[PDB]
């Protein structure tokens, strides 16, 4: 529909005049994606709050592919802020999609940036070890010749 | 290894010289000529320091040397209505 | 293990933190005591040498850095160990 293209294209003006028209933003396509998903991947922090405005809710696609986890794997941090703010969520999300920022700024080209991803997954390790007596299991995938060693990190040391 | 304190009541008690060895005012005072033979043993009196307060104060040493450094939510320190305003004297004398 | 301890004889304390017999080593090291003298009181009973830490029942509950566990022994009375207390600590105003 010209709703969720425009919001790919990011046009403020037409998408908000499209939405004056009262049209249902909970439409769908063959991949399943909702207009959040386009303006996530556009990165548009003002056509995103706008459609919050209007009561648009998360939907999670068949594959997984939540909006605010696909903002966080393109290196969208506003979008991430915004989410985190208006959509409540549980720990083990907001942990899971700081860790898929923080890593998608290691290994991606745009950004490259290795203090940026340090400092991100610090952050969200010290939120898992937060609490005290009460801590957040981290399961580790073994070792995978292809990386070397292949270890994960659960302890801060 | 141990160090002893003397109140002025007279209790004595034996500490880890490590937990001791926080505070700079009880640090300064076995650094000098005092505390400096080998013979002698290795203790500190206080001509004005009570008992109870003194004894807090030991405890609040382990406490501290034990949850240092520590990611989790400290315990709270349980303090006496009326200790307090002592409390604080020695604490302010100690420097810790 | 993680167990927290007061020693009091009269104007006399240790403090400290798995047998009975560990416990009266360590006070031997600290005091030169005779380990076989020493008898504990916990609760003005008896604990027999070589009881572990987990008959006690005060492993974390009771021992607490904001408080230890007390431990209200007595060290010897001429051939044994008996009727010997700390004084209580002055009372403030």
């Amino acid at each position: 529909t010209c709703l969720m293209i425009a919001a790919y294209k990011g046009h403020t003006d037409v998408v908000r005049y499209l939405l004056e028209q009262r049209a249902d933003p909970n439409a769908k396509a063959h991949c399943g994606a909702t207009a959040l998903h386009f303006a996530a991947e556009a990165g548009h922090i003002d056509i995103v709050k706008e459609l919050i405005k209007w009561r648009a809710a998360i939907v999670v696609n068949g594959h997984g592919m939540t909006p605010l986890k696909v903002a966080a794997e393109s290196c969208k941090a506003d979008v991430v802020e915004l989410l985190l703010s208006h959509a409540d969520c549980d720990r083990r999300s907001r942990i899971e999609a700081l860790e898929l920022l923080g890593a998608s700024f290691a290994n991606d080209r745009e950004n490259y940036d290795i203090i940026k991803t340090y400092h991100y997954l610090y952050l969200a390790m010290l939120e898992r070890f937060q609490d005290g007596d009460n801590i957040l299991e981290k399961e580790v995938l073994p070792p995978i010749h292809a990386y070397g060693n292949r270890t994960e990190c659960r302890n801060p040391q | 290894m141990y160090v002893k304190l003397i109140s002025s009541d007279g209790h004595e008690f034996i500490v880890k010289r490590e937990h001791a060895l926080t505070s700079g005012t009880i640090k300064a005072m076995l650094s000098g000529p005092g505390q400096f033979a080998e013979n002698e043993t290795n203790e500190v009196n206080f001509r004005e320091i009570p008992s109870h307060v003194l004894s807090k104060v030991c405890m609040y040493f382990t406490y501290k040397v034990r949850y240092t450094n520590s990611s989790t939510e400290i315990p709270e320190f349980p303090i006496a209505p009326e200790i307090a305003l002592e409390l604080l004297m020695a604490a302010n004398f100690l420097d810790c | 293990m993680d167990v927290f301890l007061m020693i009091r004889r009269h104007k006399t304390t240790i403090f400290t933190d798995s047998t009975v017999f560990e416990l009266k080593r360590i006070v031997e090291g600290i005091l030169k005591r005779p380990p076989d003298e020493q008898r504990l009181y916990k609760d003005d009973q008896l604990l027999d040498d070589g009881k572990t830490l987990g008959e006690c029942g005060f492993t974390s509950q009771t021992a607490r850095p904001q408080a230890p566990a007390t431990v209200g022994l007595a060290f010897r009375a001429d051939d044994t160990f008996e009727a010997l207390c700390i004084e209580p600590f002055s009372s403030p105003p």
